[PDB]
DNA sequence: TTTTTTTTTTTTT
């Protein structure tokens, strides 16, 4: 008896959401439908919103119990104890998104279990149908299942959309500009609008050839993170020491020639920015670093949540890096060692629902060819590394190769895979002196 | 096998009986079924030009009527001629599988009591028909 | 217990049919396979014989015994006696293509079968597999049947069969009042005269020197198959956004000098003129076009594939430009990444039976000679490109090159090549501010 | 499965 797979407490913790918070109830119902859920009564109720909302009357535990009861379907969803207890169940109405999600997702498998039990009804049981019948009705049901998602970048875009968005553009860009970002802030404008910043649950990558920026740039979206919110953020240097990495950060924050911290060879202005940075930092308190070497995904898994806990949770992790991690029990197999450490980091980042920055390095291929952009096939020992990450940063500086390049001091960030929005070049400055990159506010070359 | 083959030809096929050569020469009790095979061209050579209608009619009642739709509704061959062939070939197994049982025949007698000149060519040219087909 | 399908009887007819007659063998290699059977004694059987008949030796019990008794497989099977009641049972070898065609008939719902059994595997424990993931293998899976049995009848067709379709498709053109331009019609007339329209399952090539007339002459012939038909025309702009190519269109049905519409201008004078384009374009729907830059082979067939099941077939393609296609894994060598694009493209053209217009760059070489008109071995990362393609269009226009020239404003085509038809030049006038291209109404000359 | 070092042939800029 193989049970279908579904998710009791989403169902019940998106009831409750939608009970407490009204205006989100389009945000929710677009995403998922009440034929999304696995239970019957749960089904009931999501009509009864669904019938209230088109009505316009608010939904709540005294409207719903009054249309329940009207519609004699109070006693079938338990009466108004278990109404209140839908919303008991639901923390809060904020973090309604990722409950639907779950619940549109387990809709989609669940389908596709129907799809394919009736695949296998037909195919047991001919009745005379040819195999042509057979195959097309099984590629019409595939095609029902592929494109009854919606999402986006999904495919070309038509005319009509294009010209209104020619139009509205031209008009909107010679007003003003009107930037959105609206996503976790990476601290760079140019970098969120094609991020919508760092997304909570996925697997970030960051890949470049020795001395690029790898470390630099890390530490970088670390520090703006933790500026720009209170949850904490944690570190995990299993190359650097904590002491070297704090003083990048700094050199970097204060904006001072690290060359002079290093060698101690400062003055009373340079002090000054330093004491500056320091009550900043213990003014916030928020940042954990650990400098322990040759560190497990159990180790980590374990460490991180007991900060989490005793914090109440974490808002980044930062691993340097990735294929430095030691797994015993697979220490044969450098390429079974490598998928299981980047499973169980993507495991751990939805665990805790909280996005999790890895680094790595890539081969020498890339140097092999004349151009020497990454591409998502230079990652290296890259058994799983590609699969699991859901969007993947390459570091590329032209002037290294090139000393007589135009773009000296700049700093293109490639992003080669991502799950929702586009793929493209991202400019910075980088100024190595400070440990630093910053936007890209020269002439802003078009992206081809 | 080699029986259901037949009769399913013949039930789909009821023009075929006309042109099947006696069988009442040799005892029935060689092949099973066969006799019931003999009535049904008896019935056709009295009845010429009869449907498979008709055919089954004449045996609506009795037990075996059932193996006969079976078998008609096994094999279903649209082409008439590639029929016609096959049961020719087919009947032309019957033969050499009689002429077979009669090589036996004269084998088991060559074992008893031997054989002589006369014996031993007869039952030598039987077998070159045999293996010819 | 639900017994998988196959027909034993249908199985031992053909192998007592191969037993009596061996010259139907090639009857039944083409129909079936040694996998197809049902049982792994008639699998063993099959290899046996295929063995036996690929080395030229008759098929008899004999041999196919003593075949067995070699390699063990004698007694696996059922030993001599089995083989002799097989070869015994069956009559004759008349009909063994319907049992054949029938084992292979039961081979594919078998695997249908076993599919929709791994598909519904993979849905109960995704493993850590996404939906997507469980979306692609099926996808793949229904694929791979459709691939295998496509191949039913590709074999060397006699002539008899190939006249009657010829005639077929002559006496249906002649019946039709086309009067030339079978295929789609391009606007020009002179061009027209020699090419009769972009015929279906061709690859159409338009090159010429960098920022020459490229992207301004091809959007012409979209414009002109978009006004002149009633199928959908897809646009691949993986170069520049679809935002200035759609405003380099409107200035050319409107004949108004961009200028002003690149900085967004909304004049009234000339945005009356306008005015209505836009109301023709979104009646008709006809135009889809998609930039998404950094596109590879593969999802061009996708996203083509999608378009044409779902409005109805194609009535061109445009790729802005060739060399801009990029191949994952042939990233090593450019020359066989070209080669393995410029092939693709072409087998998509006769997949959906639709014309495929693709721009390519040319080489340095051509500033070198002192006649500086272009020929087919000039185009860039080549070699490839010019034994595919059906048609070759060079844009050349000598006032750039020679500023005292008598081309002035008339650009001329080349034909380069043309697999089925005759080569030459036709003369059009080059109208740079509005970005087209119009029929040179002036004294034309002749091809040498 | 991945990373390394050596030969030999082709095609392009
Ligand atoms: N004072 C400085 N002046 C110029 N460049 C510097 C200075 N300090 C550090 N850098 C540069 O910053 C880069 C950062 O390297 P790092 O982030 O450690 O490489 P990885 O990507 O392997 O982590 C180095 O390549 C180094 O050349
Ligand atoms: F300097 Al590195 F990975 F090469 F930190
Ligand atoms: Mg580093």
């Amino acid at each position: 008896l193989k049970v279908p797979p579904h998710s009791i407490e989403a169902e019940q913790s998106v009831l409750g959401g939608l009970m407490l918070d009204n205006e989100r109830w389009d945000d929710v119902a677009e995403r998922v439908v009440a034929d999304d859920f696995y239970t019957r009564p749960h089904r009931h109720i999501f009509t009864e919103m669904a019938r209230l909302q088109e009505s316009g009357s608010p939904i709540d535990l005294i409207t719903l119990a009054e249309s329940l009861e009207r519609q004699g379907q109070l006693d079938s969803v338990g009466g108004c104890a278990y109404l209140a207890e839908l919303s008991k169940n639901t923390p809060s109405a904020a973090n309604i998104s990722a409950y639907a999600d779950i619940v549109r997702e387990r809709a989609v498998v669940r389908e596709m279990i129907s799809v394919a039990n009736e695949i296998a009804e037909a195919g047991f049981d001919p009745q005379g149908r040819t195999s042509e019948d057979l195959l097309d009705l099984a590629e019409s049901r595939v095609f029902k299942i592929a494109e009854s998602r919606a999402n986006k970048d999904e495919g070309p875009k038509n005319i009509a959309d294009v010209l209104d968005a020619t139009v509205a553009r031209i008009e909107q860009l010679f007003q003003q500009p009107h930037d959105g970002v609206t996503g976790v802030n990476t601290g760079y404008d140019d970098l969120n609008k094609k991020t919508a910043g760092l997304q909570p649950s996925d697997l970030i990558i960051v890949a470049a050839r020795p001395s690029m920026g790898k470390t630099t740039f890390a530490m970088n979206l670390v520090e703006n993170a933790a500026m720009l919110q209170d949850k904490p953020v944690l570190i995990f240097s299993l190359e650097m020491p904590s002491e070297q990495i704090m003083m990048r950060s700094l050199a970097s924050l204060s904006r001072v020639d690290q060359t002079k911290i290093r060698t101690g060879q400062l003055d009373d202005e340079d002090w000054a920015r330093i004491s500056g940075t320091m009550g900043i930092l213990l003014e916030k308190r928020n940042i954990y670093i650990d400098d322990s070497s040759g560190l497990t995904p159990t180790e980590v898994r374990s460490r991180a949540r007991r900060i989490a806990r005793e914090h109440g949770g974490i808002g980044l992790i930062m691993i340097d890096y990735l294929q430095l991690m030691r797994v015993p029990a697979l220490s044969d197999n450098r390429t079974l060692e490598i998928a299981e450490i980047s499973r169980s980091l993507k495991a751990l980042a939805k665990e805790l629902n909280v996005p999790v920055v890895a680094l790595s390095q890539l081969n020498r291929s890339l140097e092999q060819r004349a151009d020497k952009r990454p591409v998502n096939s230079d990652l290296r020992e890259s058994g799983s590394i590609e699969q699991d990450a859901d969007l993947i940063m390459f570091i590329y500086r032209d002037e290294v190769y090139h000393e007589n390049s135009d773009l000296k001091g700049i700093a293109e960030i490639i992003i080669g895979k991502q799950r929702n929005g586009p793929i493209g070049t991202v400019r910075l400055t980088f100024n190595g002196q400070w440990s630093r990159f910053d936007n890209y506010a020269g002439p802003q070359y078009d992206d081809e | 096998t080699t029986m259901r083959i037949l009769i399913g030809l013949l039930v789909q096929n009821p023009e075929l009986a006309t042109l099947v050569p006696p069988l009442e020469n040799l005892d029935e009790n060689k092949l099973p079924g066969l006799g019931l095979f003999r009535e049904l061209v008896n019935t056709c050579l009295s009845q010429p030009g009869l449907t498979t209608g008709q055919l089954l009619e004449h045996y609506r009642g009795t037990n075996n009527a059932a193996t006969l739709e079976k078998l008609s509704m096994w094999d279903d061959i649209a082409d008439k001629n590639i029929a016609e062939q096959t049961f020719t070939d087919s009947l032309n197994h019957m033969f050499d599988s009689l002429l077979e049982l009669r090589q036996e025949e004269l084998i088991a007698r060559e074992r008893t009591h031997g054989l002589s000149n006369e014996e031993c060519l007869e039952l030598w040219t039987l077998n070159q028909e045999l293996a010819k087909k």
